[PDB]
C-alpha cells in the first residue's frame, strides 16, 4: 500500500481542523502513540474493536482520544468526496455524517473490506502527518 | 466440543479469542457507555470467556505429537500458580465490562497457547553477560550488568559441565556462538549445518485434570487511595500445565578462548603442541542443562517479577 | 524426468522477508508474487537455503547447483530451480481449529503451470483437477462460494463471519488431491482468498527489544502461517544422475527439514519438501 | 610519462610486481576489476587529486570504501601503489603544465580548437596514465585459454 | 513461407540484462526498447537463447544460425532475428488475479510493424486491430481510458494506476485478438502503461549473498512479470524448407520451453514461442 | 547513468555545510547507512512518506537522520540555481526556502516529476560523494 500525497494533505487538514496540530504546528506527544496503537489494535483485534475502544470519550486517557476518529471520519470524508463515477459504482461514496458513531456506522455497512482499507490507509496517513510535526 | 481440543472438533483459540470475541449480537450493546457497563455486555462476554476457558490438552495429543517428530525431543516444564501469560502487549481492549483486557500469545494455525522461540531466546539471553547493547543510554550500567551476569553463568557452567575454569573471554565467545553464531565482534565461523543453535518455539503440551486457559485479575489501586481501584481482567495459562521446550542445539569446542568448529577441533587435536588445558567443550545435552537451570531461574513469559511463568520440573 | 513439482510444507511461522520499507502496522513484510500478489518463495532463497543444506557434498553441490561465490572456476549450475507458489494457506475456523484453504485462481494457476511445465505425473492430476475446477465452477454459477467436501465441516466461519461453508455433495474430492492439498480443504473465491490472504489478515508476530529488562524498540512482523503449502518446479538440466539420485533421496527423505526464509535461530522457516506422488 | 621523476621509477615498480612470469614463487595477484573503475569514476578522481591539503586522504578513503569487500584484503599492495602513482603523476602534471596552460589559455591568437588540443588537464592525464598502465598489465597477464 | 510473426508467452520472470552501469538503486536494469522505452529482447540474444535450445542438432543450427564462433570456416547465417518487442503485461487486479495491459500505442506499433513487414497472416490482423483501435479512440475522445471487454472485469482497479477499468459494450473484441493480446484484456492510454511499465513500477526485487550466515553483498533486480508476452519477427532467406520445417515444428510444439535471458538457473525467462495464429 | 562531477561538487559542500562531515574528513559511521536506505525507500515507498521518515526529527536513530534531508535540499538548490532559464524548458528555477520542510514543499508544489528526479540524483551524488571520507 502507497499512501498518496493528497491523503497526507487531507490528513493535516483533518488534524488541524479537529485541533491535533495547535496553530504553532505543534500536537501534543501522547497523540503518536495513539495513532500507532490504533493502527496495532486495527491489524490485531479487529475494525470495530479498535474503533469502539478508540471512539469512547469517558476515558482516563491524558487527552482527547476521540479526535484520532474524528480525524479518521474526515480523512475518509475527504477521500470519498474524490471517487470517480465508474469508483461509485463498486464503492460506497456516501460521506459519513458528521455527527455518526462511526462503531455503528461500519456495524450498519457491515465490515466491508472498502471500509476497513480506507481505515488502515487513513491511519497511516495520520502517522505520516504527525511525523510532519513537532511533539509538543 | 467443549473440551479435549484436538483437530476434528475445536475452535481456534486464538480465534475466538482476538476475531469471535467483539462479534456483534443482537440485542448486545457495546458501542455506548450505557451498553459498556450493561449486565447483557458482561454475561455475553462472561460466555465468550467460558467458551474460551473450556479447552483442556491431553498427552497424547495428535498435534503436540507432530511438534515432536518435527522438532525432536522436549524438555517438559510445569507451570506454578501465578499462572503464565505471553503475549501481554498485544491489542485486545475495547473499555467494556468483563472482557479480556490484555492480549494472549496463541498460535495461528494450531490456535494452542505457545511461547514464540524469539522470546526463549531473548529471555535465555538476557542471563548472559553481553545481552546488553553497548550504546551512549547503556554504557552507565553496562559494567555492573556484565559483572553481575559473568559471575551467574560461571556458576552455571561449573555446575552442569566438567569445565572446572572458565575465562571471560571464553564466556563471551561461548555467548557469542550460542545466540549469535559468531564471534565477539564480527567475523564468522565456518560451522557446519548442525552446528547451529536454534530455540524453537515452547508449546503447551498437557493440561492433565483440568483447562490450559484461566482468567486472572490485576487491580491497580492509583496513587489516590481514596479514589476506586481498576479491575483488569486477563487471560493466562493455568498451573499444572506442561511446557514443551524445543530445541536445536549442537557441541560448542573452545581452544584457546576461541571458539572452533567441529572439524577446526579435529585438526587442532591432530596438531603436535595441542594444549588439553586451553580445550574445551559443551555439549548439546549440557547446553540444554543450562537452558534448563536459567528458566527454572527467571522463568518466561510477561510479568515475570510478580511471579508470572515460573516453571517446575515435570 | 526432467521438470518435477516439488510440494513444501512448512513446520513453524516462515518469513521470507520482502526487505521492502513499510511505513503501516508491519514494519516486515513477506515476499509476494510480481503477477497473483500472494505469497511465494523467489527462487534464488530456494536455491540458496537447499545449497547451505547439501553444503557438505562439495562434489554434489559443485554438479547440481554450481560454482561457490568468487571461485576461481565459475562453472554454471546444471538443476534449475523455479519460485514456489502458495498453494494452501491455513484458516482459522470454529467447527476446526484450520482449514486448507485454495481458491480457484490458485488452482487454475496450478493446473497451467503443470500444463506448460509437463511436470512427472502432470497427466491425471491435470484431469482431475480441471474436473474439480468444472464442478467448482458449475455449483457457484458467478458467485462467492466457500466450498468444503466433509459433511461435518458445514457452516463453519473461515476466519470472517462473512465467509460461511458449504457442502456440496455432488462434487467428489479424490483421496490424491486431498493428499495433495490438504485435509479439511475449503475451495474459496478469489476475493474471498485474496481478503483472508492479504496484508490485513495475515499473521503477524510482535517482537520488542530489551535493554536491562525495559523496552527499547518494537515492531511487527509477518508470518506465513504453520502448515502451509507451496509448490516450485525442479528443473533437470542434464544433471548427472547419480548426484541427482541422492539429491532427490535426501531432499525426500521424511527425516530431512529444510530452513528458508529469515529468522533461523528462532525457529520460522522450517519446513518438509514432498514429491509429486503418483495419482 | 616524464622519466625525469619518480612516477616513472614507480610505473616500472607497477609493471615489474603485478605481470606475471612464467611457470616456474607466487605473483601479487593483479585485480583486474580497478582498471574498470578508475575509467568510470575519473571525474570523482578528478575531484579528489584537485583536493591540494587532503589529496593523499581522500584517495585513500575512497579506494577503501569503493573496494569493502572480503577479497579485495588481497589487493591493498596494488591499491597503495597506484594511489602513489596517481599523486605523483599528478604533482608532476600541474608542476608541468599549470602555467603553460594558463598562459595558453590568456593567449589571443590561438583558436578554441587550437587550445584544447594544446590544453592537457593534469589530474585527467595522471588518471589516464594509471589507466594504461593497468591496460597494459592486464593485456600481458590475460590468456585465452 | 517468409517474415512470419511469433509470439512469447513467458512462464517466469525474465531478466535480459541491459549492462549498463546504475548507480541508483536498482544496479540490475533489464533491457528497454531504443525508440519506445518499453522491455524487449534483442534479437542477438533471442538468437543466442534459441541457438543453445538447438545446439544438438549441429546440422540445422550451421544451416540456420550460421557457424560456431571457433570454427575455421565461417558461414553467415540464413535465418533473420528481429527483437521481441513487449505486447501485454500483467497488472494487479481487485476482481481478477491479473489482468493483461496492452496500450493504444502498442496497438499501433504494431499494426505499423505488421505492415511494414507484411506477416504470414498480417491482412486480417492489421484489419481487425484497426476496426478495435478506431472504436477506442471514438469512445475515448481524447481522454484517458482503461477498457475491459468482459462484461464481468468492469470496475477492476489497476493497483499501480489507482484506476478502475470502464467497459465500452458497443466495442467488440475477437476471439483471435483474445488469443494474441492475451485473456482478461485491459486497453489503456498510453500515459498509464508508460506509469506502469517504468522502472518505478516495474518488479524490483532485493537480493543477497551470505557467508556463513552473514550478508557479504546486496543488490536490487528488476524483472519482467511472468505470463508478459512477447512477439518478434522470423525472417527465412535462402534457408532449405527442411530444417525450416524442422526448426519451427519445435521451436512452436508445445513441450518446448526456451530460456532467454540470465539466471537460468533460478528459473528466470523461460518462455514458451508460438506462431501467430490464421484469423 | 552516469557519475555527474558537479552533482558530486554540490554534494561535497551540501555534506560539509550540514555539519556531516567532521573537521577532519570523517563522519558518523551510520549516515553511509541512512544515504543507501534513502534511494531504496523513495522507490519502494513514495516520496512523500520517505521524506517524511528520513525529515523527522526528535526519532530514536543513532545520528541526525534530518541531516540529509537537509544535504538533499542544499544539493537541489544547487541544482536549480544552475539550471539554464530558456523557455520551453521544463524545470523550475525557484529555489526551496531555507525556513521550509523538504515535505511541506514538496506537498504543495505537485506534479512533482522533476522533483523526484532530483532527489534522486542528489541522492546518488551523495552516496558517491560519501565515500571519499571515513567512517569513526
Amino acid at each position: 500500500m502507497k499512501i498518496s500525497k493528497k491523503q497526507i494533505e487531507y490528513a493535516i487538514e483533518a488534524l488541524r481542523a479537529n485541533n491535533i496540530i495547535t496553530n504553532d504546528n505543534q500536537y501534543p506527544k501522547v497523540f503518536k502513540g495513539y495513532i500507532s496503537s490504533f493502527g496495532a489494535a486495527v491489524i490485531q483485534s479487529g475494525l470495530i474493536p479498535a474503533i469502539i475502544f478508540f471512539e469512547n470519550e469517558d476515558n482516563d486517557a491524558n487527552a482527547d482520544r476521540h479526535k484520532i476518529i474524528g480525524v479518521l471520519k474526515d480523512i475518509i470524508n475527504a477521500m470519498r468526496q474524490q471517487y470517480t463515477v465508474t469508483d461509485a459504482t463498486i464503492l460506497v461514496s456516501s460521506q459519513i455524517p458528521a455527527n455518526y458513531s462511526m462503531a455503528q456506522y461500519i456495524i450498519e455497512h457491515g465490515n466491508t473490506d472498502q471500509l476497513l482499507k480506507e481505515i488502515t490507509e487513513a491511519a497511516v496517513a495520520m502517522k505520516l502527518a504527525l511525523r510532519m510535526y513537532k511533539s509538543e | 466440543m467443549p473440551k479435549n481440543y484436538t483437530l476434528q472438533n475445536a475452535s481456534n483459540l486464538g480465534w475466538l479469542f482476538y476475531k469471535d470475541y467483539y462479534r456483534q449480537e443482537p440485542n448486545v450493546d457495546f458501542i455506548s457507555t450505557q451498553g459498556k457497563e450493561s449486565d447483557t455486555t458482561a454475561d455475553f462476554f462472561r460466555k465468550t470467556n467460558q467458551r474460551i476457558t473450556a479447552y483442556q490438552l491431553n498427552s497424547e495429543s495428535p498435534l503436540v505429537a507432530a511438534f515432536n517428530n518435527h522438532f525432536g525431543t522436549p524438555l517438559q516444564l510445569k507451570t506454578i500458580y501465578p499462572g503464565l501469560i505471553t503475549g501481554s502487549g498485544l491489542p485486545h481492549q475495547t473499555g467494556s465490562k468483563g472482557e479480556f483486557k490484555l492480549g494472549f500469545q496463541f498460535d495461528y494455525t494450531t490456535g494452542l497457547p505457545y511461547i514464540p522461540g524469539s522470546s526463549i531466546k531473548g529471555t535465555l539471553r538476557s542471563m548472559f553477560p553481553f545481552s546488553l547493547k553497548d550504546k551512549g543510554s547503556t554504557k552507565r550500567i553496562l559494567p555492573e550488568y556484565r559483572k553481575e551476569r559473568m559471575e551467574y553463568i560461571r556458576d552455571l557452567i561449573i555446575e552442569v559441565t566438567n569445565i572446572n575454569e572458565i575465562s571471560d573471554t571464553e564466556i563471551q565467545a561461548l555467548e557469542y556462538a550460542i545466540f549469535t553464531n559468531s564471534t565477539p565482534s564480527g567475523k564468522t565461523i565456518e560451522f557446519s549445518l548442525e552446528e547451529k543453535d536454534v530455540f524453537y518455539d515452547a508449546f503447551v503440551a498437557d493440561s492433565k485434570d483440568g483447562v490450559m486457559l484461566s482468567d486472572d485479575y490485576i487491580t491497580p489501586h492509583g496513587e489516590n487511595p481514596l479514589k476506586d481501584p481498576k479491575p483488569i481482567l486477563f487471560l493466562k495459562i493455568r498451573p499444572d500445565v506442561t511446557i514443551n521446550f524445543y530445541f536445536k542445539l549442537c557441541t560448542t569446542h573452545l581452544y584457546k578462548e576461541k571458539v572452533c568448529s567441529s572439524k577446526q577441533i579435529e585438526e587442532i587435536k591432530k596438531q603436535n603442541d595441542f594444549s588439553s588445558s586451553d580445550y574445551k567443550m559443551i555439549t548439546a545435552h549440557q547446553k540444554r542443562n543450562l537452558f534448563e537451570k536459567i528458566l527454572l531461574c527467571i522463568g518466561i513469559g510477561a510479568k515475570t517479577n510478580i511471579g508470572y511463568g515460573q516453571l517446575k520440573k515435570l | 524426468m526432467t521438470t518435477r513439482m516439488y510440494v513444501i510444507n512448512t513446520l513453524s511461522n516462515m518469513h521470507v522477508g520482502s526487505g521492502e520499507v513499510n511505513y503501516g502496522v508491519i514494519a516486515n513484510l513477506i515476499q509476494r508474487d510480481s503477477v497473483t500478489n500472494l505469497p511465494n518463495i523467489n527462487s534464488s532463497g530456494l536455491k540458496g537455503a537447499i545449497r547451505e543444506y547439501f553444503k557438505e557434498n562439495e562434489d554434489l553441490v559443485r554438479e547440481l547447483f554450481g560454482s561457490a561465490p568468487r571461485d576461481e572456476k565459475t562453472l554454471p549450475g546444471k538443476v534449475r530451480f523455479f519460485e514456489a507458489n502458495l498453494l494452501s494457506m491455513p484458516v482459522r475456523s470454529d467447527k476446526v481449529p484450520f482449514l486448507m484453504a485454495i481458491s480457484d485462481e490458485v488452482l487454475q494457476e496450478l493446473i497451467t503451470k503443470m500444463k506448460f511445465f509437463n511436470c512427472e505425473e502432470a497427466t491425471q492430476y491435470i484431469s482431475h483437477l480441471s474436473t474439480l475446477l468444472d464442478n467448482i465452477k458449475t455449483q457457484a454459477q458467478g458467485t462467492d462460494f466457500a466450498y468444503v467436501f466433509d459433511p461435518l465441516l458445514q457452516g463453519a466461519i473461515i476466519e470472517e463471519v462473512s465467509i460461511r461453508a458449504t457442502c456440496p455433495s455432488h462434487i467428489p474430492l479424490q483421496p490424491s488431491l486431498k493428499k495433495l492439498l490438504g485435509d479439511r480443504l475449503v475451495i474459496l473465491s478469489h476475493k474471498y482468498f485474496s481478503i483472508l490472504s492479504d496484508d490485513n489478515h495475515l499473521p503477524v508476530l510482535s517482537r520488542n527489544n530489551l535493554e536491562n529488562g525495559q523496552s527499547a524498540n518494537l515492531w511487527y512482523e509477518q508470518v506465513l502461517p504453520r502448515y502451509s503449502r507451496l509448490y516450485f518446479m525442479l528443473m533437470d538440466g542434464n544433471a548427472q544422475s547419480e548426484y541427482l539420485k541422492k539429491f532427490r533421496d535426501t531432499l525426500c527423505t521424511p527425516s530431512t527439514i529444510i530452513q528458508i526464509g529469515a529468522n533461523a535461530s528462532i525457529g520460522y522457516g522450517y519446513c518438509q519438501i514432498s514429491e509429486l506422488s503418483p495419482f | 610519462m616524464s622519466k625525469k621523476g619518480k612516477s616513472y621509477v614507480k610505473f616500472n615498480m607497477l609493471l615489474q610486481k603485478y605481470i606475471l612470469k612464467n611457470k616456474d614463487q607466487e605473483s601479487e595477484k593483479f585485480l583486474s576489476s580497478v582498471i574498470q573503475m578508475i575509467r568510470a569514476h575519473a571525474e570523482i578522481l578528478q575531484i579528489i587529486l584537485q583536493n591540494e591539503d587532503k589529496r593523499t586522504e581522500m584517495l585513500k578513503n575512497y579506494f577503501d570504501n569503493n573496494f569493502n569487500e572480503s577479497c579485495h584484503l588481497g589487493y591493498t599492495g596494488l591499491f597503495e601503489d597506484i594511489q602513489t602513482l596517481l599523486c605523483l603523476r599528478y604533482q608532476e602534471n600541474i608542476q608541468d603544465y599549470q602555467n603553460r596552460n594558463e598562459i595558453i589559455q590568456q593567449n589571443t591568437i590561438l583558436t578554441s580548437d587550437e587550445k584544447e588540443i594544446l590544453i592537457v588537464s593534469p589530474a585527467m592525464d595522471a588518471i589516464h596514465t594509471i589507466f594504461t598502465a593497468l591496460q597494459f598489465i592486464h593485456f600481458i597477464n590475460y590468456n585465452k585459454d
